[PDB]
């Protein structure tokens, strides 16, 4: 027993992270076989970055101009490519630590676990969210740009999240490894502010799962509830709505503790509208929302990796 | 707030 914000092992991340420098300015980037991942801002200066015009920032720039550095070692860049707002440096050694590996491109309310680097190297390795607002509430400083996320299954890593941006409230906004933004963010030093920051409401009760799971049990009421006057009661609190889906999505975890998720939301009601009154859940005095239903799943049934 | 791209300045 016991509850922590769990993290995957990031051995297989870690020998796919390299430094990427072009003209005055240094971040990281991701090396999967002959190919490296890294942020288009690579290419910008502080100037440049209040309006850049990334492609017109691209015509002067040669494969020779990105410096790529694995360890102590140069990687030679034999071509380079702007997809959205990632770079793909193509180099002439595949990377000999390169896990089995996919894009995925997560849903808000969605986990993964971040590899915070600098100059190529780790910092730390620490659980995320993908808030519906799309932002996510890291820990990154300059020079983090092209630290990744990631989720593990069995042997295969999935990417997810490629860091790019800190924004007002000092959350932080990035692309998936085909440089698609997150969100409506955009890579330029312009006024760009997060929407409402939603409580991932599934996510929630999940947690309030794994409390039960750890004998963790005051909160449980002795009422029931719908799904519509949960949602009546839960809209005022900026929760997510809960779908049917989600109540399906917790079966697993429903079925596990003999507590219908209707229950469990009733429950949930009580403590949004009176509060915990100082008492903790789980060693938390606030609602968790990042921990999703398969987070909750793995950590109490050791679900481990190859 | 306005965004801040945080990559670092060369050394």
């Amino acid at each position: 027993s016991g509850f922590r914000k769990m993290a995957f092992p990031s051995g297989k991340v870690e020998g796919c992270m390299v430094q990427v420098t072009c003209g005055t300015t240094t971040l990281n980037g991701l090396w999967l076989d002959d190919v490296v991942y890294c942020p288009r801002a690579v290419i910008c200066t502080s100037e440049d970055m209040l309006n850049p015009n990334y492609e017109d920032l691209l015509i002067r720039k040669s494969n020779h101009n990105f410096l790529v550095q694995a360890g102590n070692v140069q990687l030679r860049v034999i071509g380079h490519s702007m997809q959205n707002c990632v770079l793909k440096l193509k180099v002439d050694t595949a990377n000999p630590k390169t896990p089995k590996y996919k894009f995925v491109r997560i849903q808000p309310g969605q986990t993964f676990s971040v590899l915070a680097c600098y100059n190529g190297s780790p910092s730390g390795v620490y659980q995320c969210a993908m808030r519906p607002n799309f932002t996510i509430k890291g820990s990154f400083l300059n020079g983090s740009a092209g630290s990744v996320g990631f989720n593990i299954d069995y042997d295969c890593v999935s990417f997810c999240y490629m860091h790019h941006m800190e924004l007002p409230t000092g959350v932080h906004a990035g692309t998936d490894l085909e440089g698609n933004f997150y969100g409506p963010f955009v890579d330029r030093q312009t006024a760009q502010a997060a929407g409402t920051d939603t409580t991932i409401t599934v996510n929630v009760l999940a947690w309030l799962y794994a409390a039960v799971i750890n004998g963790d049990r005051w909160f449980l009421n002795r009422f029931t509830t719908t799904l519509n006057d949960f949602n009546l009661v839960a809209m005022k609190y900026n929760y997510e709505p809960l779908t049917q889906d989600h109540v399906d999505i917790l079966g697993p975890l429903s079925a596990q503790t003999g507590i219908a998720v209707l229950d469990m939301c009733a429950s949930l009601k009580e403590l949004l509208q009176n509060g915990m009154n100082g008492r903790t859940i789980l060693g938390s005095a606030l609602l968790e929302d990042e921990f999703t239903p398969f987070d909750v799943v793995r950590q109490c049934s050791g679900v481990t990796f190859q | 707030t306005s965004a801040v791209l945080q990559s670092g300045f060369r050394k």
